[PDB]
C-alpha cells in the first residue's frame, strides 16, 4: 500500500 | 401519446460516448515524483469495465501537462452529437484541485472547463463524468472501530478520496477506489442508477480496505471517496 | 430468518434526529456585511419541512462565530443513541470552506469535525447531513441557451452552489436552493432516496431560476448546487 | 435577487  | 416523464438522462443515442483514460505511471525525474506502481491494473480494469458498458475507450499513458490539455481541448472539439455521455478517468498524482502530468501539474478546472455547456455544445445537457484517482492533500484517516442552464451543470466528479486527504493505491491490486469502482459497475450497472453505484463504491472502499505499512504514520489508515454531483437527471447505463 | 439486505441506513430509531437551523440575517456593522433579506422565508420553510419529516428542529438566529462553535460542540456532545440521523442547515454568507457568524467567519471543517465518527460516537455510522446556503466564492454562471470506518464517512454536504461561485437569494421568495430543497422534500420524501431528491433540487434550481438585475454584471445568471456525498448507504426518510 |  502506497499513497498517490 | 401517453403520459411521459423525463427524470433520466437520454442514454439511447447511437453511441454511449468516449471514455478517456489517462494513466500516468512514470514521471520525469526532475519533478521528484515516484512511479505509481499498480496503476496499470487500474488502467486495464477500467478499459475492460467501460468496454462492457459500450463506451469508446481511449487509453493514454504518461502524458505531459501539455499533452493532457491538448488531448482534452481536442476531445472537446469533436462532435459528440451522436453520443450519450462523456467519461474521463485520470490516474495520477495530485493535490486539491490539481492532477499531475508527467512533468508538472494541471488544474482540474482547466480540463473540465473545455466541456462547459457553453464551450462544448454537442455535449450540452448530456452527462459529463470525471473519475479522479489522485491525491487531494496530505491528510490521513485514522478511522474508528465499530442563458437557460448553468454552464457548470451536468458534471459528475467521482473523487477517489475526500477533500484534503491522501488517496491509497496498492502496488499489486490497484487503487482501492478503482478496484471498487469497476467491481460495482460489473455487478450493478444493469440495475442501479449511477449515484447508487458510487454509494456502493463508497461503502466498499470504506469498509473493506485498511492500509498496511511498516511506518507508524501510514499504517491502519482508511479512505472514503467523494461524489460531487452537479447532475440534473438520474443516470442509468442501460436504456429500455 | 429470511434473506436480509443492508443497503439502506437504519432510519427507524425512536427519533429521526436533530435538525439545527442557523439563520444569520443581521451582521455586526463592523464586518461590512449586508443583511440577508428573505432568509426568514428560508428559515420558516425549512422548519416546517423538517418538522413534517419528524425531526426535532431547533432554529437559532444571528449567532456569533463563537456561539456557532459552542452550539455545535454542545450538540455533538449530546447523546444521539436514540436518533437516526443528524441534520444541520447553515443560512448565511460565506467563501469556499467558510460560513460567517454575525461577527466573522467559521471554517466548515471546525463545525463538521465535531461529528467525525471518532469524536461523536453516538452518531457513528448514522448519516450526518449538512445543508449550506452560502456563497462559495465570487464567480457568476452565465449559462447557455438550450480503525474500521473512515472518520470522514457518513457525511453528506448539500451545497447551494458550485465551488467558487456565488449563491443566489431572492428577498421576497427566499434562496433558490432552499425554496427548491423544501419543495422537493414535500413532494418526494416519501418516494425517493435522498440523492435522487437532491438531483431533482439540482434540476429545479438549474432550470427554473435566472437572476434579474439592473446591473449588467449580475443579470441573467444561473446556479447549480453541489452534492458532496461521503454517505455509505442509501438514505430514505421513511421506514417500513 | 441578491448574492449571499
Ligand atoms: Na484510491
Ligand atoms: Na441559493
Amino acid at each position: 500500500d502506497e499513497v498517490d | 401519446s401517453g403520459i411521459s416523464l423525463d427524470n433520466s438522462y437520454k442514454m439511447d443515442y447511437p453511441e454511449m460516448g468516449l471514455c478517456i483514460i489517462i494513466n500516468n505511471k512514470n514521471f520525469h525525474k526532475s519533478t521528484g515524483m515516484t512511479s505509481r506502481s499498480g496503476t496499470d491494473v487500474d488502467a486495464a480494469n477500467l478499459r475492460e469495465t467501460f468496454r462492457n458498458l459500450k463506451y469508446e475507450v481511449r487509453n493514454k499513458n504518461d502524458l505531459t501537462r501539455e499533452e493532457i490539455v491538448e488531448l482534452m481541448r481536442d476531445v472537446s472539439k469533436e462532435d459528440h452529437s451522436k453520443r450519450s455521455s462523456f467519461v474521463c478517468v485520470l490516474l495520477s498524482h495530485g493535490e486539491e484541485g490539481i492532477i499531475f502530468g508527467t512533468n508538472g501539474p494541471v488544474d482540474l478546472k482547466k480540463i473540465t472547463n473545455f466541456f462547459r455547456g457553453d464551450r462544448c455544445r454537442s455535449l450540452t445537457g448530456k452527462p459529463k463524468l470525471f473519475i479522479i484517482q489522485a491525491c487531494r492533500g496530505t491528510e490521513l484517516d485514522c478511522g474508528i472501530e465499530t442563458h437557460k442552464i448553468p454552464v457548470e451543470a451536468d458534471f459528475l466528479y467521482a473523487y477517489s478520496t475526500a477533500p484534503g486527504y491522501y488517496s491509497w493505491r496498492n502496488s499489486k491490486d490497484g487503487s482501492w477506489f478503482i478496484q471498487s469502482l469497476c467491481a460495482m459497475l460489473k455487478q450493478y450497472a444493469d440495475k442501479l442508477e449511477f449515484m447508487h453505484i458510487l454509494t456502493r463504491v463508497n461503502r466498499k472502499v470504506a469498509t473493506e480496505f485498511e492500509s498496511f505499512s511498516f511506518d507508524a504514520t501510514f499504517h491502519a489508515k482508511k479512505q472514503i471517496p467523494c461524489i460531487n454531483s452537479m447532475l440534473t437527471k438520474e443516470l442509468y447505463f442501460y436504456h429500455l
